[PDB]
Order: C-alpha cells, then sequence, then structure tokens
C-alpha cells in the first residue's frame, strides 16, 4: 500500500507530504536553509545588494608610521 | 376542543445536518493569508537590523 522511496521516489514523495506531513516538510525546511545559503547570496550580488562593513569591535588604529605631529604642546596649556 | 394540529398541518423543521463550508475556515485563503504575513514582516525585519547595525556603526 504505502510506497518504497527507492522504487518509486515521486510517488513516496506525495505520500509522505499527504501521510507524514510534519516529519516530510521537517526535512524540506531543513533542506530551504541550505538551499538559501547557496541561492540569495550570489543574487543579491547580481543585484548589486553589497555586505555591510564588519562595525569596529576594537580601537582601530591606522597602519604606518606615526604622523610627526605638531600643535597642542605644553606652551600651549 | 382537543390540542389538536393546526388545519393545513405544521411546516416542515430544519433536521438534517446543515454545518455549511465558510471560507473563513479553509486551507487555501489561510495558506496564503499565513504566508503574506510572514513575508511582509521578513521584509520588516531585514529593513530594521539593517538599520540596527548602521545605529551600532555610529554607537562605536
Ligand atoms: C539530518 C538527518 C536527516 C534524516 C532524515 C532523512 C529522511 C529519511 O529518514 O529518509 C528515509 C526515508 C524512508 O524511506 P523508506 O523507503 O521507507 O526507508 C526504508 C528503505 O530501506 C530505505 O533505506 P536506505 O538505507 O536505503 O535509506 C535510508 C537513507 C539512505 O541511506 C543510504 O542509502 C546511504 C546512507 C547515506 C548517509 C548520508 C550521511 C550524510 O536515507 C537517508 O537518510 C538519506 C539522507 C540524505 O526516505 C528515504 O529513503 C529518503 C532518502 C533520500
Ligand atoms: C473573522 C470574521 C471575518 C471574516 C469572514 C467574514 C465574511 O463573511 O467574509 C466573507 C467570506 C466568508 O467565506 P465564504 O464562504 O466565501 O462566504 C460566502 C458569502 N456569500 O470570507 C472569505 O471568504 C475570506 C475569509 C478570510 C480568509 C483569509 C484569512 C487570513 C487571516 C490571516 C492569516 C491567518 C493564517 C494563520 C492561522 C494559524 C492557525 C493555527
Ligand atoms: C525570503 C525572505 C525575504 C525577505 C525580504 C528581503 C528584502 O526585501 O530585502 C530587501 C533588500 C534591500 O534592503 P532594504 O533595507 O529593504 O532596503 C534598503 C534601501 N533600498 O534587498 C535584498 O536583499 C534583495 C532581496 C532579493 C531576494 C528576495 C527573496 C528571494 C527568495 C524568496
Ligand atoms: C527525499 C524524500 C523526503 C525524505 C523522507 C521524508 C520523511 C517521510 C516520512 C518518513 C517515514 O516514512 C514512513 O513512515 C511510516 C511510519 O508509519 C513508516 O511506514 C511503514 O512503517 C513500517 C515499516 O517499517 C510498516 O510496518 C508500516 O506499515 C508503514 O507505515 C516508515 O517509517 C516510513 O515508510
Amino acid at each position: 500500500t504505502t510506497p518504497r522511496f527507492w522504487s518509486t521516489p515521486l510517488k513516496y514523495c506525495r505520500w509522505a507530504a499527504r501521510e507524514r506531513p510534519a516529519l516530510f516538510f521537517s526535512v524540506v525546511i531543513g533542506a530551504l536553509g541550505p538551499v538559501t545559503l547557496a541561492t540569495v547570496p550570489p543574487l543579491r550580488r547580481l543585484i548589486g545588494d553589497v555586505d555591510a562593513a564588519p562595525i569596529p569591535l576594537t580601537y582601530p588604529i591606522p597602519p604606518g608610521p606615526r604622523k610627526q605631529l605638531k600643535g597642542y604642546d605644553d606652551d600651549t596649556e | 376542543p382537543q390540542d389538536m394540529p393546526p388545519p393545513g398541518g405544521y411546516e416542515a423543521v430544519q433536521y438534517k445536518r446543515n454545518l455549511p463550508s465558510r471560507g473563513l475556515f479553509r486551507p487555501r485563503p489561510l495558506l496564503a493569508g499565513a504566508a503574506v504575513l510572514m513575508l511582509y514582516g521578513w521584509y520588516k525585519l531585514v529593513k530594521g537590523i539593517r538599520e540596527q547595525n548602521e545605529l551600532a556603526r555610529e554607537k562605536m
């Protein structure tokens, strides 16, 4: 009566959607996460939705030698 | 006299199962509705957490 996945793959999927809905659509939703990772991000870069730069979580020290400032000295105090 | 029925008889009463299907509880209109609510909410969330992240850049 109830089908067999490896004999009739499409026919099992209809029975499982109808007869085991919570179980079937659990595996469906779980697969959508792997799909959404694969699909939206490239399409986002196609439409020009650039990912935001990361926010600073430490003091942003610039690279290179020190600039040799002149100003705001003890005499100015 | 006695307690007798009206001359022409009483009219028929409703006795069969009535139970009429309403659109409010059919699955197709509800499935469509729940879906549009989650899609509108997911558009509103994707805008808010973007703004929240930008407010955090200013705070830092």
